[PDB]
């Protein structure tokens, strides 16, 4: 369940920084399937480069503070409200 | 009431308690298992709020595309002839049969109230098919389309076996949405988040999922296409304004509108397509069955109850000895034409009748003589079966007994003696028989017996002649003992003129079929008629729990022999 928990965090960590970046991948997208007067096709090419660093640095709001770790003393089933209420309802 | 009242009523009542509620457990049983199973698909939606977009999903716009997609106006139901063959057949594993229509035209009615077309097709085999819509047979076969009858259909990928009928109604495309617009709802989750969650319920599980995967792409595709169509407006216009360096400004304009266009992106967002949870939602059968169980007892418990605040009759002697009747026995059912005393000596009831015969050595002592009348309040409450059974287990004791059957109306006791019929006591007090003709025997007995006779129309006026009196006065000095078995004293009076010559009268009381109140009016209409009634015979009583714990005792009585 350590090694569940720590998949669950790593995945949601790397699907965040992705899911950001996703509207600027779009854009990116459509625009490497629209690259072809040819001043325009240089500013094409700034909008080319600003959206491909967009999308690399866009990593942000999910932080990892504490990696999981299994608490060795069992949750359930709780014994002393297990005999406990055996001895009341018996 | 108290505890012990109530718990001897429910294990008297144990056999109605538990088949009320075996009966009720066993239609939520069968309602769990025989209702269809009904599915739930959800899908999760973020939108980039979320109150507007709630009611633009359940829109019959948003909705009525998916109608149209999927052809949800075709709704097609395997057949099934009564209201649970769809349920028994999803126990017998046989799996539903489904066939898929793409083109569907009726012929289109639309009388009076049915809006909605119908037809029934029939597979024949794996191409080939059948259909009738009103008794018009039409053959058809999977691809070819049917155009014939004004009815246009098309059938294909028949996935059934030969035999099986479906009902193919065209229903119209608002019933179609409104059916789709009550399984179908939305939510949000976090009630701030951008997240819609769509759920969706239908009995076919993977219907329901295709169903709300159109309904969240068609919801997606508008949401990003009105978010599109502002930037797509602009970019129109520019368009329509292109006229040199204001011209290359507007080109730059020109390409940031393009890729803002095409990029797209609806606020609104899908997360997780829809699949089918595969558990059922509906119907939950633990919270039927438990259901079934409690509205089972709390039903059984409600009749029990009302059973017992009803129920005026008689339940031990000591109600009739509470009013000052003396209850000289309490004679069992006898679950054993015949004489019980003779058939079965060692029966419980021949057991409590002998009970009797020695309580009545000593109450008929002291007597004017030795005539015993035998009376009720009404009728088969056991005074010809006591009284007969009484002069039988008299007569094994050595003493000569006479029975008189006395019952000039319904008497039957030369029936269960074997009789000559002729010459009873009819024939006697009507003067056309003598004394000593209407005295028989009885065969298995050991007593002699006068019939009833033949029935005469003024019983009452025969039983009132001065011969009836002269039969006992000479019976009363050849025999020991005279049993005379009467009518009831509520319906008619003959045991009231009977009476008057008798030493002593004893009432006999079914156990639940008579009142206290019905014995102590019979006693009392006794007394009123100059005829002192000793005591009662609690007849026909029944082991009974509630008779224990309300009283210390049930009055049955114990069986005592050696098993062998
Ligand atoms: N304690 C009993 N046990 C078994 N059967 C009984 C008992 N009392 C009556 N019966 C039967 O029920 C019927 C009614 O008896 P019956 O003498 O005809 O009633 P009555 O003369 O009071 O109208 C009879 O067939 C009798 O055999
Ligand atoms: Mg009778």
């Amino acid at each position: 369940i350590s090694h569940i928990l720590d998949s669950i965090s790593q995945n949601y960590l790397a699907q965040n920084i992705a899911r950001q970046a996703a509207q600027d991948a779009k854009s990116l997208e459509f625009l490497n399937q629209q690259l072809p007067g040819r001043a325009v096709y240089l500013q094409l090419l700034n909008r080319q480069q600003e959206l491909n660093i967009a999308k690399s640095s866009a990593i942000g709001n999910v932080r990892i503070i504490d990696n999981a770790v299994t608490d060795p003393n069992p949750v359930r089933p709780k014994k002393t409200i297990i005999i406990v209420i055996g001895v009341v309802l018996g | 009431i108290d505890l012990g009242r109530v718990i001897g009523e429910l294990i008297d009542h144990r056999k109605l308690i538990i088949s009320i509620t075996s009966v009720f457990t066993l239609f939520a049983i069968l309602y769990a298992l025989l209702a269809t199973p009904i599915y739930e698909t959800d899908a999760l939606i973020q939108i980039e709020q979320s109150a507007p977009e709630t009611a633009l999903l359940q829109s019959r716009m948003i909705l009525g595309k998916t109608i149209d997609d999927l052809n949800l106006q075709i709704q097609i139901e395997q057949k099934y002839f009564p209201v649970i063959g769809r349920g028994l057949a999803r126990l017998m594993g046989e799996k539903p049969g489904n066939i898929d229509i793409t083109r569907l035209y009726l012929p289109d009615s639309d009388d009076i109230s049915n809006n909605t077309p119908s037809i029934i097709l029939t597979v024949k085999d794996k191409e080939n098919y059948s259909i009738n819509s009103d008794g018009i047979q039409l053959n058809g076969v999977v691809g070819t389309l049917l155009n014939e009858k004004g009815i246009s259909l098309l059938v294909n990928e028949i996935d059934a076996k030969p035999g099986d009928q479906f009902v193919i109604t065209q229903l119209p495309r608002l019933k179609a949405i409104s059916d789709l617009l009550k399984s179908f709802s939305v939510a949000d989750l976090g009630k701030d988040t951008g997240m819609l969650t769509l759920t969706l319920t239908g009995d076919n599980p993977k219907r329901i999922s295709h169903i709300l995967d159109s309904i969240s792409q068609n919801y997606l595709a508008q949401n990003i296409a009105r978010q599109a169509a502002q930037d797509a407006k602009s970019l129109e216009f520019l368009n329509q304004q292109l006229p040199r360096a204001v011209y290359l400004q507007l080109l730059n304009r020109q390409q940031e509108l393009n890729i803002a266009k095409s990029s797209a992106i609806g606020n609104v967002r899908i997360i997780d397509n829809a699949v089918t949870d595969p558990n059922p939602v509906r119907p939950k059968k633990t919270i039927i069955i438990v259901i079934g169980v409690v509205l089972g007892l709390i039903v059984s418990v409600v009749l029990v109850l009302f059973q017992v605040f009803l129920r005026r009759g008689i339940e031990s002697p000591e109600q009739l000895e509470e009013i000052g009747i003396n209850v000289y026995a309490s004679i069992p059912i006898s679950e054993w034409d015949t004489l019980l005393a003779v058939g079965n000596p060692a029966d419980l009831a021949v057991e409590a009748i002998r009970g009797l015969r020695t309580s009545l050595h000593f109450a008929m002592m002291e007597a004017k003589n030795n005539v015993l009348m035998i009376s009720g309040a009404s009728p088969s409450a056991g005074m010809t079966f006591i009284s007969s059974n009484l002069a039988a287990t008299i007569a094994i004791t050595g003493k000569k007994v006479l029975f008189i059957d006395a019952d000039l109306r319904k008497g039957y006791a030369h029936k269960m003696f074997g009789h000559k019929n002729d010459k009873g006591l009819s024939e006697f007090l009507s003067g056309q028989a003598a004394a000593e003709m209407i005295i028989d025997k009885v065969e298995g007995g050991g007593f002699d017996y006068i019939g009833r006779g033949q029935i005469p129309p003024n019983p009452a006026e025969l039983l009132m002649h001065p011969r009836f009196e002269q039969l006992l006065n000479w019976a009363s000095q050849n025999y020991d003992l005279i049993i005379i078995d009467t009518p009831p004293i509520l319906a008619v009076t003959d045991a009231a003129i009977i009476g008057r010559y008798a030493g002593t009268c004893l009432l006999v009381a079914r156990f639940e079929k008579n009142t206290v109140k019905e014995i102590d009016v019979s006693m009392k209409r006794f007394e009123q008629s100059g005829v002192v009634v000793k005591g009662c015979i609690l007849n026909g009583v029944v082991k009974k729990a509630s008779s224990y714990y309300r009283y210390g005792h049930n009055h049955y009585g114990y069986s005592y022999y050696d098993k062998k």
